[PDB]
This record gives C-alpha cells, structure tokens and sequence, in this order.
C-alpha cells in the first residue's frame, strides 16, 4: 500500500519492542526474590536421593571379566568419578581443610550470607575407599568379577543427615542387599569400605553450603564390594541408606536407596 | 399444443375415441410404453452416509492425521522399550473428539424431506375412464396418455386431460396460482398460455362444480403438477451462508496449522533431531493450532437461538436458518395468504356521493365510516337481505372473520360485514320473509329477491338486488341520496361513473346495489310471484351504493415491511395474481412507495405514449409473466439492478424460481416467503424458505427452513435482528477461541528451537480446549447489541467475512503473543524458586530427560533425580495452564465487546460471562487439586502464588484491548480505526 507499511511496520516494532520489554522487567522482578546462596523451597530435592558410581544405562550391570572390553566403561567411569578425590587434588591448604579421620557432627561454617568468604571443605581421602580406590587395583574389582560401586548421597543445600536413633550417632548408616529371596542367596558376600571402618555417611561434611560458597566442595562416598558373585545369573540388589531425616518413595526409586542389577558372566 | 387442437385432431394424435375411449389392450400397451400414472419419489442418501460423511468435515482431517500420528509414535516408542502410555491417551482423546463433532455436525446439518409426500392429499385415488364403450371406475395411476376420463364437482383432476366436453365446470387451480378463485371451464381455445387456456384440467387440482369430459393429454411427472415436484426436489442442494463462512474460517486455520507444521518439522529435522521428536513436535503443533471445541459450541448457540425463537411461535426447522435472516438483501414475497389474510372483505364503499374506508383487520368488531342513518339504513337492508351465504354449524363464540362459511366469496365478505355491524343477520333474515329469489348465475350477473317487511304499520314488498355496477344501473332509474329519492341525469350517472372507475383502479370488485318498494295497490299482500321473471317489475329500480371488496393485507404486514426496508433489505413482490390487485396490494404494504411511480403512471400523468417516457424517472415496476417470459438474463439483471421496489405478476411456480436465481446471481443472499404449492420451487432454491403455519401448505411448509406458526410477519424483522445479532457474536467467540491457540503453540516451539524442559504438555492443553472455555465460548454469544443494529445495511456476502484478516490477526499476533508470555513468565517463577534459574534451563532438555541421570545439578550445585525433575517439569505445566485460564478470563471480559467500553457496556449485565468464569476457575482447581493430589496426567497441586503471578498481565491485557477500542472511538475513519478495528 505504499507509504502505511512504514507506519504499519513501525507500529508492529514498537508494540513487540513493548511487550519484550515488559516481559523482561518482570522477570527481573521475579528475580529480584530469587536468593543467590540458597533456594527459596526445596519441595523436591528435600529428601535426598541416593546414587552410585559408575554411571550406568538400565541400572543394570553386565561385563565378562576374562574380556577387559566389557567393564572399560565402566573403569572410565569410576576414573573420571575420582580423579577429583586424588590427594594431589586436595593441596591447596587455604581451599581444602584436615577434618578427623574419625566421624564427628556436622560442621557449621556460619551462615549462607555473601560475608565470612568462602567456605573451607574438608577432605575426602581415597585411601578410605579401600580395593576400590585405584591406588592398588587399578580396575577397582573389575578384571576379577568383583565389581566395586560407589553410593553417593544427593547433595543439598543445608542439609544435615539424621541418623536413626539407638549405633554411630555421627554415621548415616547404609546397607546393600538382595531384592528377592532368590537374590539374597546368589548376591554372596557384600563388603563395604567407608572412612574409619564405618559403613556409611560422616556428618562433618555437612551441611553443604552450595557451589559458589563452597566451591571444590568433595562429598563423602562409600564403596561396596561383592567379591562373591554368582557368576552367569542376574542379581538384583538394593542398597538403602537409613535415617530420621531419610525418606522414600513408590514412584521416585532413587529416593533414599537404588537398584543395581549385576550379572558377571563367565 | 393439445389446447389449439380440436376434438377431431385430438382423436387422431392421440390415438382414441371420445365416444368409445382407449380399448383395454392399448391401455395396457400405453401404461407398458409410458408408465404409471404416479409421480415418482426423489432419490435421497442413506442416513449412514450423511453421519459418516461429518467425520471428515470441519477440522476432522488434520486430527485423524494427529491421532495416526500419535499410533506411529506409539509403536516407535514401544519397538524400543519406553513405559509412557501417553499417545493411546491422546490417540484416543483425538478420535472420541472427531466422533463428538461429527455428531454435533449431524446434528446441524438440514434435514431431509420429499415434498412430493405432500402431493398426496391433493392426489386422486381413483378416476372415472371411458374404455370398450364402457365406463368404469378404475385407479388414476393406470391412465394412460389419450384416455378419455369425467370429472364431477368436487372431484381430483385424475390428470392432465384437454376438456372436450363441459358443462359449467369450475376449477379451483391454486396449486398454480396460489388464488383460490374458481375458474371457468370451457371447451375453447381462450388464450395462448398452456396455463391460462380454459380447456384444460390440471392433475391435482379441484373441479368444484359441474361436469367435463376429456382427454388425458399428460401423466404422471409429465404433468404441471409433477413437473412442479421435480423443479422443487431438484434445486436447493447449495450450501447456506454461514456454512461457508465456516468453511472459510476452517480453511485459514487449517492452512495455518499446515505451513507452521511443514516449516517446523522441515526445520527441526534439519536441527539433528530424530523422528520421534519430529513426529510428536506434530502432533503437538496439530493439537494447538485446531479449536477442538469451537464447531460444536458454535452448534450448541444456533441450538439456543432455535430454542428461544421457537418460543415467539417461529418454527426453525434446519439449524443454520437462524443466521440466514440477518445477511439477507432481497426478500421475494407471494402475496396471496403471506402478505395478504386470503378472505375477501368489503373494503370500500360509495354511496350519498361520497366513498367510505371499511374496517379490514383480521379481528373486528365495529366499523367506524360514517353511518348517517339516510341510504345507509337501505344499504345494510339490501346487503342483509340479497345474501344466500350462511355461517356453518358449531361456530358461535368464534369471531365473525374467522368463522367458516359455505358460499361464494364475495357473499361470504357482505355476510361478515353485515354481522359485523349488526349482529343479528340470520334474524333478520327471518324476520323479512323471502317469498321469491332469482338466484346468481353468470349469465344474468345479478342476484334479484322478493321479501315481505318487518314493519307491521307498512307490510310492503321490498324487492332487492345485487349485481355488476353496469348492469344494475342500466337496470336503475332512480338513486336515494340522504335517505330521499332522486330521478337520474348525467350528474349521477357521472359520478358514478368516477367511483366505478376509482375503486377497480385499486384492484377490487365492485358490486352495485339497489331495491324497490312495490306498491300496496298492484301488489297486495298474497300475489305469488313468478321467477319466471314475468310476475314482479325487473327494472326502474332504486339505486343505493357501491361496495367493493378485497383480500386485504395483515395487519403487521406494512409495519414489518417498512422496518425491513429501514434495515436495507429489497422487498419484491412475486405473485401469480393479476397485476392490478398486485399494484394495489404493493402499494398498501409499503412495497411500493406513495411518491413512487411505474412508468406507466407517468405516462397517464403526462398523457403520452409509454415510450416517450424515460424508464430513468420511474422508481417503480410492475413486470408480468409474459413479459418475463420474453426477457434475456441481462435484462432480468438490468431490471433488478435498475429498479428498488419490482412487482411481479402473474407468474408461474418456474417464474418465481426463474426471479430467485436472478436476484441471486447479483451476489445476494435472498429469502423467500411463500404459503402454497406453487412457492415450494422457490421456497427451496431461496437461501431461507419461510413458510406460514395456518395459512400455509404442507408443500411449502416441507421446503422451507422456517415457518411462522402464527402467521405474523413481524418475526421476519426479529429474525433478521437474531441473524444479525449471531453474526457479530460469533466473531467474539471465535477470536475468544483463537486467542489461546498461540498461548498453547507457543511452549512447544520454544521447548523445540531452545532446549527448554516442556513448558506445558499436549494433554494439558486439550483441557484448556474443552473443559476450560467451553462454557466462557457458550457465554459470549449472550451478549447484546453494542450499537443499533437494525440501522445498518445488509452485509456483503462476497465482501464481509466472518472471519476476515484482521480478526485473525488481533488473535494471533496480539493477544496470543501476550498470553504465551503471562505463562512463560509464571513457567520461569516455578522453576526459578525450586533452584533452577532461567539461563540454567538453555539446552538443558535432553539430560532433563535421560531416565539413567539421577545426579542433575541445578544452580545452587544440589542434585536432581528424574522422578523430581519429572514432578518439577508437571508443576511447571499446571502453572502455565492456570497461567492461561487467568489470561483468558480477561480475554473473555475483552472479546465481549468490539467497539464499547466495559463501563458502557455493563460488566455484571451478562451474567452467563460470569458463570464461565466461575466454571474456568473450578475446573482448573478441580484438575489441579483434584488430578495433582495423585499426581495424573502431568497435574500437580500448585503453591497459592502460582495463582497469582500471571494476574498483572491480564490486566496488561485487558488495559491495551480498552485503548485500542478508545482510540477506535475517538477517531472513525482514521488509520487507527481501519488497521485496528477487527
Ligand atoms: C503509567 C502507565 C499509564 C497507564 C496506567 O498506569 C501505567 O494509568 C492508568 C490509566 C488507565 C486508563 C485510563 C482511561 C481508560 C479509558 C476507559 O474507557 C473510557 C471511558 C468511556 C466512557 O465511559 C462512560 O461509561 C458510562 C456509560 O453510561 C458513562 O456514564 C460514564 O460517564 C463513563 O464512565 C469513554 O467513552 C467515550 O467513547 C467515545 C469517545 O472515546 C464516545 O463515543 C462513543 O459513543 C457514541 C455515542 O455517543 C457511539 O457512537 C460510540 O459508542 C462511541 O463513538 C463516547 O461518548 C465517550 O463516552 C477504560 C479504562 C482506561 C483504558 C484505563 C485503564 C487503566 C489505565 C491504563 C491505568 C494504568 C495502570
Ligand atoms: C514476534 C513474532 C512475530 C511473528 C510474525 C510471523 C509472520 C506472520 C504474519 C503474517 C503476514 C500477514 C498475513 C495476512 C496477509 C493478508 C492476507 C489477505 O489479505 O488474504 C486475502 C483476503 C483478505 O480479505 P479478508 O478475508 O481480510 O476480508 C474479509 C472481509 N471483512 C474484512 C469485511 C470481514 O483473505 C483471504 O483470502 C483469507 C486470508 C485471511 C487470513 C490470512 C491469515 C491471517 C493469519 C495470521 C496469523 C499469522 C501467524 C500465525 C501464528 C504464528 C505464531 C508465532
Ligand atoms: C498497556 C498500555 C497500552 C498503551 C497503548 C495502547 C495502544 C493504543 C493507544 C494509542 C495508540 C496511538 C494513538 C491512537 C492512534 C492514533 C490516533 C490518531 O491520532 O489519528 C490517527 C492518525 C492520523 O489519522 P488520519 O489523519 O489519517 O485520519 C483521518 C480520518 N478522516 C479521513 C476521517 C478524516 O494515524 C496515525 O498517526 C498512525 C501513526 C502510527 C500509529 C502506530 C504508532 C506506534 C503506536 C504504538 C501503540 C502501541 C505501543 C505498544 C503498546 C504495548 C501495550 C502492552
Ligand atoms: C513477543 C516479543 C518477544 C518477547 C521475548 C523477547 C526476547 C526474550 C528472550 C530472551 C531475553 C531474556 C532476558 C531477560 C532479562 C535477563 C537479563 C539478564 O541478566 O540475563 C540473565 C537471565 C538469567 O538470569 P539468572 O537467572 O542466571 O540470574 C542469576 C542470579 N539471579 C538468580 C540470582 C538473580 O537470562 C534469562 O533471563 C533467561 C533467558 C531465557 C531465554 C528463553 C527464551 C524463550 C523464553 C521466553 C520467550 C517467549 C516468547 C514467546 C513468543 C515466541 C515467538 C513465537
Ligand atoms: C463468580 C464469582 C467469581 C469466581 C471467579 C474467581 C474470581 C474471578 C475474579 C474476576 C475479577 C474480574 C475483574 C475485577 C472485577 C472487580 C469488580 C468491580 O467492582 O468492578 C467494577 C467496575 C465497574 O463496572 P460497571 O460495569 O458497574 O461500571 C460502572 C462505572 N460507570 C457507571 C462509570 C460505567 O468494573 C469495571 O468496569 C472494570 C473491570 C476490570 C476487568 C479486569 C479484567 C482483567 C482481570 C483479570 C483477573 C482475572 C482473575
Ligand atoms: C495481584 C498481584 C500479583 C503479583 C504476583 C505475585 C503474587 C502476589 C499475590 C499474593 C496474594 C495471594 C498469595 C498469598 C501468598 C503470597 C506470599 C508468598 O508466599 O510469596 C511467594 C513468593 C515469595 O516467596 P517467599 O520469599 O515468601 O518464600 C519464603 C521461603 N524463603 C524464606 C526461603 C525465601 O512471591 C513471589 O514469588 C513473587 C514473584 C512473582 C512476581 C511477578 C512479577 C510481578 C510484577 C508485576
Ligand atoms: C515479526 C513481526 C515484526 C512481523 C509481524 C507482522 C506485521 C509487522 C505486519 C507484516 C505485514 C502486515 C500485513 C500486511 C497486509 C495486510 C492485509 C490487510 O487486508 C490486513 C492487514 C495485513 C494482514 C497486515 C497485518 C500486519 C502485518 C502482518
Ligand atoms: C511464521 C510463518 C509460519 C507464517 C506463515 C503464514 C501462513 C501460515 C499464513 C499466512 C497467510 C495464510 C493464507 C491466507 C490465505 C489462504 C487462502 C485460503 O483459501 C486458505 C488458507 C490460506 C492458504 C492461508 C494459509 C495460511 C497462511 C499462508
Ligand atoms: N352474489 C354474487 N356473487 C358474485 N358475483 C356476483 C354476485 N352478484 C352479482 N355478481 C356479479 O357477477 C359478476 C360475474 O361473476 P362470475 O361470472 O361468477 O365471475 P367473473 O366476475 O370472474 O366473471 C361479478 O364480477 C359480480 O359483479
Ligand atoms: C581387599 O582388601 C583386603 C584387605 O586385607 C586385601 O587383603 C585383599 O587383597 C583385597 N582384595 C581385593 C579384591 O583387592
Ligand atoms: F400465494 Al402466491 F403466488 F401469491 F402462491
Ligand atoms: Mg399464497
Ligand atoms: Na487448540
Ligand atoms: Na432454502
């Protein structure tokens, strides 16, 4: 039409140039709400979920130990897991403190405000993972058909473990057993390997205080060999890890505990 | 043709003879050659296939195309082992939804009917054949083409035969003409119309007295009658109005819907996605671009309309005739029992010098023209008492113009009249002895009657007559002025004269009337009279006045004729009466203006020839059959383009179809209103067929979408003030339902093209379609009126839409745009205070979604399994729902008007706007509280701010649509107003 698709097209600018603009500065406005230090709720992450390493597809594990092709993924997968807990990763003295060797109560490094700096963690030795370290077996049980997995608890942010009440009032139990009764039989002999000979979660690493105030921040880890296998069969195992503070789900099955299914073949 | 033919001819054409008829072997051979005598039924389609063929009309195509989608999708997600369940859910939702407006489309769609079941009644069973010498009685479907049949009075024609024998036969041919003037019947070539001949009967049609013989010359659908059928089972097959504003509507957003999807999964399969993706991105766009609600809500409203209509005594037989009255430009109207009441009533009369103006509504009890008691008494005694028509038994509460009476139509008139004034006629009757009576006969065309008088001190006899004006004054010497005698000259011969010619100008009969005294002396009281016509004097009589009579107008037939007009609407007058009545009758309506003038008006105003006036200075016509019988199509459409006030006269029922057309082809939507046999062609090739309910024929009633119960042509104006009032509502309710289609296509582009956890889902959205603003899309087509909606014109069939660029565009690009944003910003809030941040969420969709990642880091460094990021990305498409229902709420407040404010209009004046507000608030509490407390179908229960923070944008909403119809307002005519007004 000639000299109006100036007008038209300017008009359309102007009113999505508004309309950006106006969605833009709500959002800034809900943002302005938003803490950078901690979240407003935690109706989801609350309760913690419990993980493993290796990073696993169908939550089942199967390899041939007599082929080193078979469990390569998953040896690459532990490796790059803990190649942050080595010990030379954990020098630097003015980032990294030497909290006990034996389990105590939670740390409490002040409060989640921009103030008192960043904070200090404590460190996490692999010499603690025992046979499942790399420092030794360098296939962390695999090559021998006894596979070692290492349990994690979800990080959250201030979130301090409870456990249950009477033995270690400052270990977050955890247990790993069979699913079924067939399971129970063919799982064989679980050996579990955590600091100070506990099996389970020291408090003194938490609560944690998120990752731009705790930053190289290493969480406590618990491997668990089974060095018993029945070989050319399925086990289904379920590892549960047991506290106040610790709850589970029917829909959400890595709440709390997990499943891993370990066939080693022959 | 068989009327020019003699008796002679006919016998060697025909193969027969009158005397001894068709032999009972070459009947047999005849009915083998030619076939029964029967009118055959027209072909209809199986009611199976009109139900099956709505499930691929509408927007069914492109869901079946989402549900076979939605299958494939399935089996690739089952081939590899995936536990979801959610495309049978969607599959089967799509296919209940195509089965639902199927069933409403059905619903909608006309209904059959065969007219011809109501040519039965008129149909004659049996006929009296001429065969072997012999007369017998057999059926009238074995006649045969050259059959000699008799017709008695009140007899069915048995077909159409040429009369070769008659003896006063009286025809009554209203399924041609729609008048139910008996014709006379001869045996002689009278005119050269097949129609209008005298010496033919018509299948169907009533003898009403006397006797004929004839030769059948047509059978079955060869005859008028059955020619009439055919015409009318053939046309009006066309599509109405508003369906094909649906159609067009259908089509643009089908259109849309197919270039978002080809570009869109053009694109994304070249963005490395797979098929999987590809395909429910499809699915996902099929499901958010179609209304899955709109057809059927627009059904449920035409529904409503219906419904109320029905309770002012207006009979909406198909559907989408509510809207047809409210585009419509031309109205083709009959005459004869539409416009008029079809019983003859005295309209006026002349007598002491002066005419008089009678009362001529259908419901009357008094007449208020001047009775001054001189020639007034002797007129009201000569109509009183040269009357043989009586009332009929079993009608005494009823009013005396509606009681039924045996006699002719021009008795029955001054029979009502005279118990109108009166009141006791049958009394009176009796009272003034009858002791000789001449009756009527054409051949006489007067009526003559001895009585005796109720006076005891005179106890004369007062001989009184009816007849012809010219015959009863050349039957007259004398004339009563004021109650005194008075000899005749050229003075009241003159003057008479005038009157005669003033009052059949307008169309009416007139009847002259007049009595004598006979003397006391020659006449005592016994002396039997002869009606030999030798014993009583039959001349010097005493004239007294002048009655003429006609069937009148209705009495709410002028006024709805001047508002239709008023609101733009062409008023045409097709009748097969003759054109004098039909000028008068026009011009009493309003169909023809008082200052209006024919061209032959100006011709006898200006005292020249017809040709030397300018057809440019006449505003009016009056066109006959037979000069529409020889008129091209170019001159039809000059003549309706030329012309706002037309009537047409004397036309047949092909005639009339013949005018639809014409008026069609001048890109006009036309109604037709019609009572008779003859209007049924018309009736049905008309966009809108109105029938009459009392008056009307079950032929006519069958062919039309509408019929007026109560015979009052003031529903024609609320009709057209309801179509209208439809058209401007339905363009509210679909811009309502087009609005949030963009809030829905919206999440599931950017889920695509930026990676984003899915803001809302393809099930969440149906829910929004079709539980949420199903009753708010139902209450918008309650709203009123903005401005006077019967002070606009006709809209443009070809030129205004329903849904044009502009509606399309506002909800689309404007108000969609705005509400997607309302729910990302709610979409952002949910996932922000949970610890995933808006930048976070970039790119972040496929380990969003990996079921073996149960480590996912949010922004704080606290880790996700799937089943919570599952339950976060559920909570994040229940706000972005009730985000939608918030910002519609507010469309709803702002699509209810187009050019007012809410303060003019009323906010709380619609009180069904706020019965669907309630229902969108319940239903999504019921969905999230109800389906989120087992969290089902990607529902869970929300926080109370959730509620809450997409509110300030609907009042975004709602401030930009007040100034945009603000600015509209100030300025008309301006750019704003054009470019913005929708
Ligand atoms: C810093 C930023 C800025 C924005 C903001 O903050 C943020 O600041 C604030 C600024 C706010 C706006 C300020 C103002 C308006 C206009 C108002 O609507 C006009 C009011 C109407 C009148 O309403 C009557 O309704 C009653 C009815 O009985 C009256 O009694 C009673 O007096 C009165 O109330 C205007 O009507 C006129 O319309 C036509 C002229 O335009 C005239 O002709 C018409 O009439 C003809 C027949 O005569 C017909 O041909 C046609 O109908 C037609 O041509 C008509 O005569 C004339 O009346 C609707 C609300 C809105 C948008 C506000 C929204 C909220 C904000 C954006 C806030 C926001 C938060
Ligand atoms: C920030 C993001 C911005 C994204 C923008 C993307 C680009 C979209 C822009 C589209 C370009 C303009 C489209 C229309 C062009 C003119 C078409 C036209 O003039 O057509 C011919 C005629 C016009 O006569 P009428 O029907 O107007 O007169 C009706 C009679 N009366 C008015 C009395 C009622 O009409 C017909 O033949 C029928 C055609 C009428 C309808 C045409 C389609 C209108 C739909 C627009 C929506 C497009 C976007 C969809 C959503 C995208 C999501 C991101
Ligand atoms: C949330 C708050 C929303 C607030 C904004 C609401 C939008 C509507 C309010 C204002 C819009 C502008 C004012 C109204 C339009 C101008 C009125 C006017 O003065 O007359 C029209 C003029 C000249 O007419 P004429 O002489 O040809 O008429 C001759 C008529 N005869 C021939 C009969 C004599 O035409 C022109 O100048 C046209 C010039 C170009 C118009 C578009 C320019 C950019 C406008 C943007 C408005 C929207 C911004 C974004 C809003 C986002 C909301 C979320
Ligand atoms: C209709 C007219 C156009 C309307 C849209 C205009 C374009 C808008 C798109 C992107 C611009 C977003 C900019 C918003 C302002 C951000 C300024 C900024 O500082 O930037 C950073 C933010 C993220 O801050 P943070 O949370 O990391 O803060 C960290 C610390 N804190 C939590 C503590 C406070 O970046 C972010 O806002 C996240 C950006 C995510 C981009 C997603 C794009 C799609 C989402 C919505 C668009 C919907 C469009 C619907 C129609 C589409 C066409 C059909
Ligand atoms: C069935 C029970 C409710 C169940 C559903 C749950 C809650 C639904 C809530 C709906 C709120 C609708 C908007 C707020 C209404 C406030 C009520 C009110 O007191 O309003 C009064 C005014 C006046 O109205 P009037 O016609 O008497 O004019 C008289 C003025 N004179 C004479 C000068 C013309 O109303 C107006 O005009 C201004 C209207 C402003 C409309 C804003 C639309 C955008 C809001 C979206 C929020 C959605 C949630
Ligand atoms: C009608 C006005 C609507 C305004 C939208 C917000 C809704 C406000 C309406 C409230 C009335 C009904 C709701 C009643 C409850 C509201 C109070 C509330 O529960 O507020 C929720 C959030 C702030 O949560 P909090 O800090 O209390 O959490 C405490 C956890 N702790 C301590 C760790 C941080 O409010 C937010 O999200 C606000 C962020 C959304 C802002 C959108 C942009 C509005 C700009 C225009
Ligand atoms: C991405 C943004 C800026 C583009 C949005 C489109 C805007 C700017 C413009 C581009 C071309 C415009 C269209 C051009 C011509 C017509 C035909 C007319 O009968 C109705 C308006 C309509 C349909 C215009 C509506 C507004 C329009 C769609
Ligand atoms: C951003 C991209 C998708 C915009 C593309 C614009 C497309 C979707 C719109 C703009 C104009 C529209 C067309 C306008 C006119 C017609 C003619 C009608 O008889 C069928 C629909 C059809 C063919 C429409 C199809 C959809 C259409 C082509
Ligand atoms: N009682 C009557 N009913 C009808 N017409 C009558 C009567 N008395 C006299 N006439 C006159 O007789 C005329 C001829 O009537 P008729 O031959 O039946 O029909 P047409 O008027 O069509 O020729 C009428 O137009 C009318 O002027
Ligand atoms: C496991 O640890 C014990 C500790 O004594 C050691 O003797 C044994 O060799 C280890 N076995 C494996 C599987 O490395
Ligand atoms: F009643 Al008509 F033509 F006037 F059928
Ligand atoms: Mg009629
Ligand atoms: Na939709
Ligand atoms: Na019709």
């Amino acid at each position: 039409t000639g000299g109006s698709w100036f007008k038209i097209l300017l008009f359309y600018v102007i009113f999505y140039g508004c309309l950006a603009g106006i969605f833009i500065g709500t959002i800034q406005v809900m943002l302005l709400t938003i803490s950078e230090l901690k979240p407003t709720y935690q109706d989801r992450v609350a309760p913690p979920g419990l993980t493993q390493i290796p990073q696993i597809q169908k939550t089942e594990i199967s390899f041939r130990p007599n082929d080193p092709k078979s469990y390569e993924a998953y040896v690459l997968n532990i490796i790059r897991f803990l190649e942050k807990y080595k010990d030379s990763a954990q020098k630097d003295d003015m980032i990294f403190e030497d909290c006990g060797s034996m389990p105590s109560e939670p740390k409490e490094r002040g409060e989640f405000n921009h103030e008192r700096g960043e904070r200090k963690v404590c460190r996490f030795k692999l010499d603690w993972l025992g046979n499942c370290s790399g420092l030794n077996d360098e296939s962390y049980g695999y090559k021998e058909g006894k596979p070692c997995i290492i349990i994690k608890l979800n990080r959250v942010l201030g979130f301090k473990p409870k456990p249950p009440k009477n033995y270690n009032p400052n270990v977050l139990p955890v247990q790993c057993t069979g699913k079924r009764d067939e399971d129970k039989d063919k799982v064989g002999n679980i050996e579990y390997f955590g600091m100070g000979g506990f099996y389970g979660f020291p408090l003194q690493y938490y609560p944690y205080y998120g990752k731009l105030l705790q930053p190289k921040y290493l969480q406590p880890l618990l491997a668990v060999q089974f060095t018993n296998l029945t070989l050319d069969t399925e086990i289904r195992i379920e590892c549960k890890a047991y506290g106040e503070n610790i709850g589970y789900s029917e829909k959400d099955r890595f709440q709390g505990r997990f499943d891993v299914k370990i066939e080693v073949k022959s | 043709d068989d009327h020019r033919l003699s008796n002679t001819e006919l016998e060697q054409k025909y193969g027969t003879n009158i005397i001894q008829g068709l032999s009972s072997v070459r009947a047999t051979e005849l009915l083998a050659r030619d076939g029964p005598n029967t009118l055959t039924p027209p072909k209809q389609t199986p009611e199976i296939i009109k139900f099956l063929k709505q499930m691929v009309g509408g927007f069914s195509i492109l869901l079946w195309i989402g549900a076979a989608l939605c299958w494939i999708a399935f089996v690739i997600q089952y081939v590899n082992n995936s536990a979801s369940l959610d495309n049978v859910y969607l599959g089967a939702i799509l296919v209940l939804v195509v089965i639902l407006t199927g069933i409403f489309a059905y619903y909608q769609e006309a209904k059959s009917t065969n007219i011809m079941a109501s040519f039965s009644k008129m149909i004659p069973q049996q006929a009296l054949v001429i065969r072997d010498a012999e007369k017998k009685v057999i059926s009238a479907e074995q006649l045969v083409v050259g059959d000699v049949v008799e017709i008695k009075g009140g007899d069915q024609i048995p077909a159409d035969i040429r009369l070769v024998f008659s003896q006063g036969c009286k025809v009554d041919n209203s399924s041609l003409t729609g008048e139910s003037e008996p014709q006379a019947r001869s045996t002689e070539f009278t005119h050269e119309n097949p129609l209008e001949t005298k010496n033919i009967g018509f299948y169907s049609t009533t003898c009403l007295e006397g006797t004929a013989t004839g030769i059948v010359i047509n059978t079955g659908d060869r005859t008028i009658i059955g020619r009439i059928a055919s015409l009318a089972s053939g046309v009006g097959s066309e599509k109405t109005p508003i369906a094909i504003e649906i159609e067009h509507f259908v089509h643009i957003v089908a259109g849309v819907a197919v270039s978002i999807g080809i570009i869109f999964f053009i694109t994304a399969v070249c963005m490395k996605y797979y098929v999987l993706d590809a395909i429910i991105f499809l699915i996902s766009i099929i499901v958010a671009n179609v209304p899955e609600g709109l057809l059927a809500t627009v059904t449920v409203t035409l529904s409503l309309t219906a419904k109320r209509m029905a309770k002012k005594n207006c009979l909406v037989k198909n559907l989408e005739a509510v809207e047809t009255l409210g585009s419509t430009s031309i109205i083709c109207s009959d005459k004869t029992g539409t416009l008029t009441q079809n019983r003859m009533t005295v309209a006026h009369l002349w007598f002491d010098n002066q005419i008089f103006v009678a009362d001529t509504s259908e419901n009357q009890t008094k007449q208020a023209f001047d009775q001054s008691s001189g020639t007034w008494a002797s007129l009201s005694k000569i109509i009183t008492l040269c009357n043989r028509a009586e009332f009929r038994p079993g009608q005494e509460s009823v009013p005396i113009m509606k009681r039924t009476v045996v006699g002719d139509a021009s008795e029955t008139a001054l029979l009502k009249f005279s118990e109108v004034i009166l009141g006791d006629v049958m009394g009176i009757r009796k009272r003034n002895h009858k002791v000789a009576e001449i009756p009527f006969n054409s051949t006489n065309k007067f009526q003559l009657s001895i009585h005796e008088t109720e006076d005891p001190n005179n106890k004369r006899f007062l001989v009184v007559m009816k007849g012809a004006p010219e015959r009863i004054l050349e039957k007259c010497s004398t004339i009563m002025i004021n109650g005194q005698e008075q000899p005749l000259d050229k003075s009241s011969a003159d003057s008479f004269h005038t009157a005669y010619m003033e009052l059949g100008g307008l169309g009416e009969r007139v009847l002259g009337f007049c009595h004598l005294y006979l003397p006391a002396e020659q006449f005592p009281q016994s002396y039997i009279f002869d009606v030999d016509s030798v014993n009583f004097p039959t001349s010097n009589f005493c004239f007294v006045g002048l009655l003429s009579m006609i069937d009148p107008p209705r009495s709410t037939v002028p006024d709805a004729v001047s508002k239709c007009r008023s609101a733009g609407i062409k008023v045409i007058m097709v009748t097969g009466d003759h054109p004098i009545t039909a000028k008068a009758i026009a011009k009493s309506v309003g169909i023809i203006s008082a200052n209006n003038e024919t061209v032959e008006d100006i011709a006898k105003r200006r005292n020249i020839a017809v040709e030397q006036v300018n057809k440019r200075e006449a505003k009016a016509a009056v066109v006959t059959g037979m000069e529409l019988k020889d008129m091209t199509p170019e001159q039809l459409d000059e003549l309706l383009t030329n012309y706002q006030e037309i009537v047409f006269a004397r036309t047949s029922p092909q005639q009339k179809l013949i005018i639809v057309e014409g008026c069609q082809r001048q890109d006009a939507i036309v109604a037709v209103t019609g009572d008779g046999v003859n209007d049924s062609p018309a009736l049905k090739k008309a966009d809108i067929g109105i029938a009459m309910g009392i008056a009307g024929s079950d032929a006519a009633k069958n062919a039309a979408d509408m019929v007026l119960l109560d015979d009052n042509f003031a529903s024609i104006v609320t009709g057209v003030e309801e179509g209208r009032l439809i058209f401007d509502n339905l363009k509210k309710t679909i811009a309502y339902t087009l609005t949030k289609n963009i809030a829905e296509l919206c999440p599931f582009l950017i889920y695509i093209v930026a990676g984003l956890p899915l803001p809302i889902g393809t099930i969440t959205i149906l829910f929004i379609d079709l539980g949420t603003d199903i009753i708010p899309s139902i209450a918008l087509a309650y709203e009123k009126a903005e401005s006077d909606i019967m002070n606009r014109k006709p809209r443009h069939k070809k030129k205004d839409r329903l849904v044009n660029t502009q509606l399309a565009i506002y909800s689309y690009l404007h108000i969609g745009l705005m509400q997607a944003l309302g729910g990302f910003l709610v979409y952002f809030t949910v996932y922000a205070q949970q610890g995933f941040w808006p930048t976070s969420l970039i790119n972040l969709r496929v380990a969003w979604e990996t079921d073996d990642i149960n480590d996912l880091e949010d922004s704080y460094g606290q880790e996700w399994t799937r089943y919570q990021r599952k339950y976060l990305e559920w909570t994040g498409s229940t706000a972005f729902f009730v985000a939608i229902m918030i910002q519609q709420i507010a469309d709803l407040i702002i699509r209810k008007t187009r050019r007012n404010s809410i303060f003019q209009q009323g906010l709380f004046r619609n009180k069904v706007i706020w019965v669907g507000i309630a229902s969108q608030v319940i239903v999504a509490l019921i969905l999230s509280y109800g389906l989120g407390s087992v969290p089902a179908l990607s529902f869970t229960m929300l926080r109370v701010q959730y509620w809450f923070v997409a509110v300030p944008h609907a009042i975004l909403i709602w401030v930009y649509d007040e100034m945009r119809k603000l600015f509209i307002r100030l300025y008309p005519g301006s750019w704003w107003d054009k470019n913005m007004y929708y």
